[PDB]
């Protein structure tokens, strides 16, 4: 039949009202079957929230409240904390399809202020350059926003052969890191004349600049 | 069914392997037949078939009004019935039922009022299935059924016209008697029974509108499969209530079980007097814990008369307004050593009289004061003499037993049966708990 | 009380099989339908199977019918889900969720077991090879110098980079690996000290692989620029 559509992400403020929809269809949500919400925290196991589309299980913080109407759901979280940091998915059943699970969406709260990033970049080893073989790392650390982009130019050419960064993700003291690794033969490392790392952070720009010798 | 256990410790039996179903709650469903404009015209020109006819729907649609305006008058704050006509009717329902009857009048109640009828019509006025909602948040499956009134009004009314009536055809008059079959055996059933049917039938329901009216309802994928293929049992065991004629149309609604729970091992205890403790001292003990049992939410619950539930095989069909709930450590009175964990009520006194006890398997047999009771079969006349009692004989072995010249037959299944090696009790049995042995 | 543990993750070829176990405690399992769900590695959950409280009606996802089969043992308290004919699209983590339903219209999963995780891709085993990250310009002096060790090209991911043997946690941090074009992880780990402590050191770090040993040190020296 239909899948159950959930917005991707909701950003919230502290002490604030938040509203996580589940949107259904006509097979599973209008035929009278219950929508039913886990809250997934980032490392462990699913724990029910709301059973029966209003009810809760005893541990629950009486904040969190259902509503389901229709063809559609709702959750509202009164008085938001730094702890409800998590990944909500909804559940229902449906006719052809035994059990429907939705898209699952993450409450982000915005308590903490923005913070630049700092990166690192290493000059390839001399002992790497003996097995034909070249490669330049570059480490990015400590920045709130987990929204970076890293475009590898040597000299005034964009290179985009090898770029092979990752997704950022959250260190212990609730900051975010990333790395971007590149691949050269030793032929095309000593030809060019520099390298750089360029990453940006919501238009912040930090570049860092490596050479073959770089001896004076 | 798969497993029996004897058990001479307390003299008693068990089967362990049943699966059962149990019904949790009803489901409603309301249709609205109709007749069309029968009562307007006539027909006076020659007795005949369509003569014969005409007369026939018109006094039936006179009799269900007037059982429908006879029905609003039983109603007098009436819970308790005291009638014949009345405890007679309500006891082919099911004693355990007449808990269910109550909550179908009840919701008869709520749908009878206007602006409720109103909106059946109206969600029922461009498709035959819709459902609604009802007032009290409960949802309503509508079904609508049209066999008359597009058949009275479309091709009807222009052969039978200026009263010049039965001429002017022959096979019509056939179908007549086609399309008239569902509603002259609905108004019978109502009247005869006085509105409260006691289980749907091909009339209220066809096969067609049980299959797509079972497949409406929320669940699971397997309570679906399994009352699609027990829809003899679901016929049996719900009953239609009539709301009435409003104008030219009938009205009445059907209760369809639900099965809450579809697979659980169940069992079944039996049991007999237990011993002569000494010869002449017949003083033994005697189960009164017989019954069935089935397990819902990690609670068993307990039938204490089997003839609350039914079987078709292997699954067993009980239902969740008659069980009395006891702690899941009660199945620990089949390893008897007179344990304290769970107090075994069993019995008290001293009064054996030799009794038999037929099990699902095999039988079980007592013959106490030096009764002349002897294995029988059909091949063999007479076979063997057992002495004493509580000899638990199999279905293979033994065809009939025969105790003061009184036969009981034996079933034909078969199942790997199982002997628990135990001494009997001995003379004095006091750490055995506290029953009431009266009553 | 009620504690679900499952056993049997690992790493299989495609084209395999692979035997998930899950072992109930605390309640009565013969009187409870039981499900399989699994959650691919940063996505959204997904069901895979259920069996009913005496293996009669079982149903499957639609995507994983004709290769799956799950079972149960009533007597030995677990339920089991074998594979075969995998794929590199079924890697995942599978949960042992116990089923409650209200009756009639309501079903939900509520005491989730830990989880398992299945990894299932053609690359072969193979072990790291460590390559040094010499200190050089523009990154030493200033108030601190960075320098660390590269670990590359290693299958599985039970990595572990430690300094002086498990004794220098002060300015270490490990970076998360990377997924190269193949199935290949690398990752490089970095330590920051003053850039004056330089002749008296213990910066020799450890790496150590499980699957294949593959035991190896490696020394890290500054050398001109």
């Amino acid at each position: 039949q239909a899948v159950v559509t959930q917005p991707p992400s909701v950003s919230g403020a502290p002490g604030q009202r938040v509203i996580i929809s589940c949107t259904g269809s006509g097979s599973n949500l209008g035929a009278d079957y219950g929508v039913h919400w886990y809250q997934q925290l980032p490392g462990t196991a699913p724990k029910l929230l709301i059973y029966g589309d209003r009810n809760r299980p005893s541990g629950v913080p009486d904040r969190f409240s259902g509503s389901k109407s229709g063809t559609s759901a709702s959750l509202a979280i009164t008085g938001l904390q730094a702890e409800d940091e998590a990944d909500y998915y909804c559940q229902s059943y449906d006719r052809s399809l035994n059990w429907v699970f939705g898209g699952g969406t993450k409450l982000t709260v915005l308590g903490q202020p923005k913070a630049a990033p700092s990166v690192t970049l290493f000059p390839p080893s001399s002992e790497e350059l003996q097995a034909n073989k070249a490669t330049l790392v570059c480490l990015i650390s400590d920045f709130y926003p987990g929204a970076v982009t890293v475009a590898w130019k040597a000299d005034s050419s964009p290179v985009n052969a090898g770029v092979e960064t990752t997704k950022p993700s959250k260190q212990s003291n609730n900051k975010y890191a990333a790395s971007s690794y590149l691949s050269l033969t030793p032929e095309q490392w000593k030809s060019h004349k520099s390298y750089s790392c360029q990453v940006t952070h919501e238009g912040s720009t930090v570049e860092k600049t490596v050479a073959p010798a770089e001896c004076s | 069914g798969l497993k029996e256990s004897y058990l001479e410790e307390s003299c008693s039996t068990i089967t362990e392997g049943y699966l059962s179903v149990l019904r949790t709650g009803w489901y409603t469903n309301v249709f609205t037949l109709e007749v069309g404009d029968v009562e307007n015209l006539t027909c006076a020109d020659g007795p005949s078939l369509i003569k014969t006819e005409l007369d026939l729907t018109k006094s039936a649609l006179r009799e269900l009004r007037t059982v429908s305006a006879d029905q609003l008058a039983r109603e007098e704050q009436i819970e308790n019935p005291r009638r014949r006509r009345f405890v007679l009717g309500a006891i082919a329902l099911g004693v355990c039922t007449a808990a269910a009857v109550t909550a179908g009048v009840a919701i008869a109640k709520t749908i009878r009022l206007e602006s409720e009828v109103t909106a059946i019509k109206n969600a029922l006025k461009k498709t035959n299935e819709a459902v609604s909602t009802l007032g009290n948040g409960v949802r309503v499956l509508a079904t609508a059924v049209r066999e008359l009134k597009d058949f009275v009004s479309k091709n009807l009314t222009r052969a039978i016209n200026k009263n010049k009536c039965d001429i002017p055809d022959l096979k019509m008059a056939v179908s007549f008697s086609q399309f008239n079959r569902r509603f002259l055996n609905v108004v019978r059933q109502f009247s005869d029974n006085a509105g409260i049917t006691p289980a749907i039938s091909l009339d209220l329901m066809t096969d067609a509108e049980l299959a797509r009216a079972v497949s409406n309802m929320p669940t699971s994928a397997g309570q679906i499969k399994l009352m699609l293929e027990n829809r003899a049992m679901v016929r049996r065991k719900g009953f239609g209530i009539l709301i009435g004629v409003y104008g030219s149309s009938v009205i009445y609604m059907v209760q369809l079980p639900i099965f809450g729970v579809i697979d659980t091992p169940c069992w079944i205890v039996k049991a007999a007097p237990s011993c002569s403790e000494k010869k002449g001292n017949y003083a033994c003990l005697l189960r009164e814990d017989q019954g069935w049992y089935c397990q819902n939410a990690g609670s068993t619950v307990y039938y204490p008369n089997e003839k609350d539930c039914e079987t078709r095989g292997d699954h067993v069909f009980c239902d969740t307004a008659c069980g009395i709930n006891v702690a899941e450590q009660s199945k620990e009175c089949n390893i008897n050593i007179s344990t304290t964990n769970y107090p075994c009520k069993v019995s008290t006194g001293r009064h054996p009289i030799s009794m038999v006890a037929l099990s699902p398997l095999g039988a079980l047999v007592a013959c106490y004061k030096g009764v002349s009771c002897s294995i029988g079969s059909n091949r063999v006349g007479i076979i063997k003499q057992l002495n004493k009692g509580c000899s638990y004989i199999t279905n293979q072995d033994a065809d009939t037993v025969t105790i003061d010249n009184t036969v009981y037959q034996l079933s034909k299944v078969e199942g790997e049966q199982h002997v628990i090696k135990g001494r009997p009790v001995s003379s004095s049995f006091d750490p055995v708990k506290f029953p009431e042995d009266q009553f | 009380q009620v504690q679900l543990v499952e056993s049997g993750g690992g790493v299989v070829k495609p084209g395999g099989s692979l035997r998930v176990s899950c072992v109930v405690s605390g309640f009565t399992f013969s009187s409870y339908r039981m499900h399989w769900v699994r959650q691919a590695p940063g996505k959204g959950l997904e069901w895979v199977s259920s069996i009913t409280a005496s293996s009669s009606y079982i149903n499957y996802a639609e995507s994983v019918k004709g290769r799956f089969t799950i079972s149960r043992d009533n007597a030995k308290n677990s339920l089991y889900l074998q594979m075969n004919s995998l794929r590199a699209e079924d890697t995942a983590v599978y949960y042992c969720a116990r089923d409650e339903n209200t009756g009639i219209s309501h079903y939900w999963f509520d005491p989730w077991g830990q989880g398992t995780l299945v990894t299932v891709s053609s690359a072969s085993t193979k072990g790291p090879s460590v390559f040094p990250l010499a200190p050089s310009s523009k990154s030493t002096s200033g108030g601190t110098a960075a320098l660390g060790c590269l670990v590359k090209d290693y299958f599985p991911e039970p990595v572990t980079v430690s300094w002086n043997s498990g004794a220098l946690t002060s300015g270490v941090h490990t970076f998360p690996a990377v997924l190269q074009s193949s199935g290949l992880y690398s990752l490089s780990s970095v330590v920051t000290v003053p850039s004056s402590s330089l002749g008296t050191q213990t910066y020799i770090c450890n790496v150590n692989h499980k699957p294949s040993n593959t035991k190896v040190d490696k020394k890290v020296e500054p050398k001109s620029c």
